[PDB]
RNA sequence: ACCGAACGUGAAGUUAAAGUGCCGGAAUGCACGCUCAUCAGACACCACAAAAGGUGUUAGUUCAUCUAAAUGAACUAGCCCUGAAAAUGGAUGGCGCUCAAGCGUGCUACUUAUACUUCACCGUGAUUGCUGUUUUGACGCUUUCACGAGUAGGCAGGCGUGGAGGUCAGUGACGAAGCCUU
RNA sequence: UUGAAAGGGAAGGGCUUGAGAUCAGACUUGGUACCGGGCCAGCAUCGGUUUGGAGCGGCAGGAUAAUGGCGGAGGAAUGUGGCACGGCUUCUGCUGUGUGUUAUAGCCUCUGACGAUACUGCCAGCCUAGACCGAGGACUGCGGUUUUUACCUAGGAUGUUGGCAUAAUGAUCUUAAGUCGCCCGUCUUGAAACACGGACCAAGGA
């Protein structure tokens, strides 16, 4: 619930030299449409020569998931800066919408890397179609044949502070 | 907490009544009080505020 | 002596606005509106998915 | 602004008087008293004015004969309403149905 | 959570600190708690580790006087007492009102073995500690640092779990007799009308 | 209330043309920002000071409405770090000026619990009424500064529900200073 | 019958307060059997008594009464803050007081 | 001296900063991971640590040998370990805590300042009106609004003491004044 | 000295309530058995403020949600049935590897007409649970219902009932409990200071 997806369209605005400036659009990570259309301009300003003041947002719009019940896997493409220095990298995930393994992205590079949200661009996040696509055996082992496991040691979560009964933890 | 523009509690720093004892100027003062108050005639109003003047602020004529 | 707050008593909203009464009346808290099913979406805007 | 009730007397041992509707709960319960006849029972019938008024006793009979008469038509409707009521260990009060 | 006259704690695979800070709150709250087989009482972390930290206790002591000083208790029972006094107000009136309501005991003596124990089920080490996680038993952890009463009390445990399961096996037998009896009485009138209730 | 729903009915209608002609439809910018001061009165500098005192933004809590222009979006940009303002919606206007609306009556601030009132000090500017108020400050009309000027600054309450956990960094940050441009009702909500 | 309860079974908890700072006027109140707000909103409006004994009869009496009545809840465990006639004295931080069932909406 | 917020006397509501295992008001709350230390770690100012090492574990970058069943090399940076020695016994505030009550991050609710909102009352400053009813108080009465921190210091309105002019044809040996007194 | 009370390495203080003691009041300067009043409370309705509910309903927007379900076309493998080869099976989820495309399971992509749901916002829509407050004191105003120079929820609380007046009710004193509270005066950037004066009291004292 953290996250969603978003489309920014700006330009520059318009003159008598250039009446008709080209469109730009950016797929945006962000809580909500402030933050996302401020985040486009962070890109904007990084990539090209423009400023917020003499550009103009053209439209910003959800993009919601096609399939939202499907398991997938992605692969995500990062940019972030260390303590120490900037560094890419690549990492898997798996979940049924794209902002799920973004947000769990999020998660993972904070408790990973101490890598805060403020450090990292998101280069690319894919769906990776074929079983070939996927590269890293954490989220690998999810996908063989006949998978089963079970859960052991459940720890069940009483509603009372003293138990008559002895303690038990089978599933 | 406020952030005050101005002073607070400032008199206005006119007189508004003769330092004077004397009874008969006071009832001039009624007079002219009653008369500026009910007459908006900016005669009276003038009067009003000279009758409570200093020495040094009325100057013999 | 008192203010009364308009958006709670009905009497003191009837007295600041009296076109409150039209308002409830005529239901236009709830109004339908009519139009057709349309889906101007479905061309080229469709780029909202992937460009 | 009261609630008048009877036991009835004969079940119980209280009579026609009245209540307040913020010191009862109401149940699930219900008698049907449409044929009981408390068109009379108003204010001043228990105006103020130890020994009970002939009329008063003579009301109490005539109440409870149709009360009675309907009582006995649900099972143990009249043993439930000789028991007094009390909270045991472990009921609350608010998860209770009555 | 109902309002008990006393609250029985069996203190077996407790972790230390989380029963002692559910057994404060009770006891703060007018509720009497005793707990019982402290001996049997849980510390997570390995033992050696547990021993170094009551040894850097042990150094604590007035200087001027040693008589004076911290005063380490080396019982289980007392080890839980010390944990619980720390979360405790307990140099009030009210502290020491609360504290008045708690008693701590190695083994388990009587009256106190004829009676109901249970659980705190956030405070149990097999619930709570991840499952390769090493604990130490606090009796053994207060013989390596002084106590002298751990053979006593395992010799007085074994008889009280003997006697104990005597008392089981007869009320096991009589609940089977009374279960027969209730099955046989089954199929009642009364018993039909019960089931359509829920009982 | 005619001329509201047409604004609206023709705006959904300008962005579903300009799907099917293969356009895109830009809204026009705010006119309007409703500015709450959020921050206490100590330590304060000179110049985010004084402008907080030209914007009527004298204690905590307060707020303010202000047309939007260069000079006072730059006069907004000096005290950003002390305020929180957005763009307010037409029931949010109706709701302060219901509930928390006072006129600026001989330096005296006045109830507006009669049409009176609002005739006798706006009359000359056509404001007879507490509707006619309410749209000259929701559509920013010729006389916006007198009739948003006759208002007194609002006076709010703290949220019902608190702020974020820190308040004095930028709502694009997780705080909860600065511009958040539809999110100003709910909060608005909160507080009134 | 054995029991003739027709109250809920309380205790007085504590003072509002902060860390250092009590406030006698407010007082906490644990519901016996009441867990969460959602149970505790039953109780809201019902009256409440502390009774205790005094030395000294009063009509005959040494049972003596303290009134007060639920106000609101408190915090997310079903506790609920009172507010009684005269400030309950702080000896009696964990003793038992009776939750009534009325003012009755059942 | 920092963060929050500046203060008349109160009621109710809501918060700020900071927090919610116990001491202590508020969750042993929901969630993804990391960490096991025979000196773990635990919150700005702030009550310190470096160069340099580790085949402890985790995630990444770039090359290479592979079915003519995976593996090898260099490297990056998270937590952990070594580097890390002082004098009375002792301090994440204490207890204690290990799928944490530790570290990174997201969320839901909740706790409470002399702050904010509404109301009461006091004072200050302003403000409405008041003579054929102004009538023995117009230095009065009355309508409304805002405000209230303070050393040095200024001013205002009052309280108390010895004696003096005037007055109450005042009190008093049937007890003045003084003194003692839930 | 007597009486009362309290007391685990000081005592004292503020706030609050309990207990014990003391003080006080309306049955009035009450009116002619009744009328009427004082105090403390229950309930009801109203007004102001405010916190809630698994709340209920209407409307709008967006990709005129995305999905799902149904119909149609296309594809593939972590390949179903079938078939071919095997180690353990009297195929008693036995079993693994192959081939290939719905068969004795299914899945994915695109799409066609409908129908919902989430999310956000609006309602001068409805129902419902609590708390605190009652300033003012003939009328005058603005509105509302119009049935009418009438009535109202509309320029600030009333109705009704019980109990008590040998009393609950309030105030102070002592004490217990909870919480907070360093020794004043002074010089000083900075004082509780291991800085200075101060054992106590009266009268004098700038
Ligand atoms: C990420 N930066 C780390 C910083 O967090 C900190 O690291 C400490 C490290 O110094 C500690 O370790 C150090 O200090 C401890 C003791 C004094 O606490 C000593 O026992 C130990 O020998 C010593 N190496 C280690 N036990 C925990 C890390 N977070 O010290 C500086 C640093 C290494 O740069």
């Amino acid at each position: 619930s953290r996250l969603n997806e978003y489309q920014v369209i700006g330009r520059n605005l318009p003159t008598e030299s250039v009446p008709e400036p080209k469109l730009f659009r950016m797929r945006i990570f962000a809580p909500n449409t402030v933050v996302a259309k401020s985040r486009y301009w962070y890109f904007l300003q990084k990539l090209h020569k423009v400023k917020k003041a003499s550009g103009e947002i053209v439209s910003v719009n959800i993009i919601s998931e096609a399939k939202p019940t499907k398991v997938k896997t992605f692969g995500i493409w990062l940019r972030y800066e260390s303590r120490s220095g900037i560094h890419n990298m690549y990492k898997e995930y798996r979940d049924v919408t794209r902002v799920g393994a973004v947000e769990t992205m999020y998660q993972d590079l904070a408790a990973r890397h101490r890598a805060r949200f403020r450090s990292i661009h998101i280069l690319k996040v894919v769906e990776l179609e074929k079983t070939d696509d996927v590269k890293r055996q954490y989220v690998k082992q999810f996908l063989t044949k006949d998978l089963k496991f079970p859960l052991p040691h459940r720890v069940q979560k009483s509603k009372k502070l003293f138990q008559a009964t002895a303690p038990t933890t089978f599933y | 907490g406020r952030d005050h523009t101005s002073k607070q509690h400032v008199r206005s720093g006119h007189r508004t009544a003769p330092k004077s004892d004397n009874v008969y100027l006071q009832l001039l003062v009624k007079l002219y009080s009653f008369l500026a108050r009910r007459t908006d005639a900016p005669f009276n109003k003038v009067i009003l505020k000279s009758l409570f003047l200093s020495k040094i602020n009325r100057p013999p004529v | 002596v008192l203010k009364k707050n308009p958006l709670k008593n009905k009497q003191v909203l009837l007295r600041l606005n009296p076109y409150a009464k039209a308002y409830a009346a005529e239901k236009v808290g709830s109004a339908k509106v009519e139009q057709a099913k349309v889906k101007p979406s479905k061309g080229q805007f469709a780029e909202v998915l992937k460009n | 602004n009261t609630l008048l009730v009877s036991g009835p007397f004969k079940v119980n041992g209280v009579p026609l008087r009245r209540v307040n509707a913020r010191y009862v709960i109401a149940t699930s319960t219900k008698v049907n008293v449409s044929g009981v006849d408390v068109s009379k029972f108003n204010v001043e019938y228990f105006a103020r004015e130890k020994e009970i008024k002939a009329e008063r006793v003579a009301d109490q009979k005539s109440v409870d004969a149709a009360l009675l008469s309907e009582i006995k038509k649900t099972p143990l409707l009249k043993q439930y309403l000789a028991a007094s009521f009390s909270l045991k260990n472990g009921d609350r009060p608010h998860l209770l149905k009555f | 959570s109902s309002f008990e006259k006393v609250v029985v704690i069996d203190g077996k695979g407790h972790l230390l600190g989380r029963l002692a800070s559910i057994v404060s709150k009770q006891i703060l709250n007018g509720q009497k708690v005793v707990v019982v087989r402290c001996e049997e009482l849980n510390i997570s972390g390995e033992f050696f580790r547990n021993k170094l930290k009551y040894h850097d206790y042990l150094r604590k002591a007035t200087r001027y006087n040693k008589k004076k000083g911290p005063f380490h208790f080396r019982a289980p029972s007392r080890i839980l007492y010390k944990a619980i006094r720390g979360m405790i107000p307990h140099k009030t009136a009210r502290g020491k009102a609360a504290l008045e309501r708690l008693k701590v005991f190695e083994g388990v003596p009587p009256p106190y073995d004829k009676k109901k124990r249970v659980v705190v089920p956030q405070a149990l080490r097999v619930l709570r500690l991840k499952p390769g996680r090493k604990y130490t038993t606090v009796g053994k952890l207060s013989s390596a640092v002084g106590w002298k009463y751990e053979s006593v009390v395992e010799k007085l445990e074994e008889k009280r779990k003997v006697q104990s399961a005597e008392y089981y096996a007869k009320k096991k037998a009589l609940t089977k007799k009374l279960n027969a009896a209730k099955a046989s009485t089954a199929e009642s009138e009364a018993a039909q009308k019960l089931a359509a209730f829920g009982y | 209330q005619k001329e509201y729903t047409e604004a609206e009915r023709s705006v959904i209608k300008a962005k579903r043309d300009a799907k099917a002609s293969n356009s895109y439809y830009v809204d026009a910018q705010p006119k309007l920002v409703f500015v709450v001061r959020i921050k206490g009165i100590n330590k304060i500098p000179p110049k985010p000071r004084k402008v907080l005192q030209l914007l009527r933004l004298t204690q905590i809590n307060a707020g303010v409405f202000v047309r939007l222009t260069k000079a006072t979006s730059e006069l907004i940009k000096l005290a950003e770090p002390y305020v929180a303002y957005g763009y307010p919606s037409l029931s949010t206007i109706r709701q302060l000026v219901y509930k928390r609306g006072f006129g600026k009556v001989n330096k005296q601030r006045i109830a507006l619990s009669d049409n009176a009132i609002i005739e006798a000090n706006l009359g000359k500017f056509n404001i007879l009424s507490i509707e006619d108020l309410i749209h000259e400050i929701y559509t920013v009309g010729p006389n916006f500064k007198q009739v948003s000027n006759f208002l007194w600054p609002f006076k709010l309450s703290n949220p019902n529900g608190g702020f974020r956990a820190r308040k004095f960094q930028h709502f694009i940050q997780g705080g909860d200073t600065g511009n958040r441009e539809q999110f100003i009702n709910a909060l608005v909500k909160q507080m009134n | 019958a054995e029991s003739h309860r027709l109250y809920v079974k309380g205790k007085h908890i504590s003072y509002q307060r902060s860390k250092s700072v009590t406030n006698p006027n407010v007082s906490l109140i644990q519901i016996e059997g009441v867990a969460s707000p959602k149970d505790a909103k039953f109780y809201l409006g019902k009256r409440i008594a502390y009774v205790y004994r005094a030395p000294k009869e009063i009509r005959g009496s040494k049972i003596r009464v303290i009134w007060g009545k639920v106000t609101r809840t408190h915090g997310n465990n079903g506790l609920v803050r009172a507010n009684f006639k005269k400030n309950l004295p702080p000896k009696t931080f964990g003793a038992s007081v009776r939750i009534m069932l009325y003012p009755s909406n059942i």
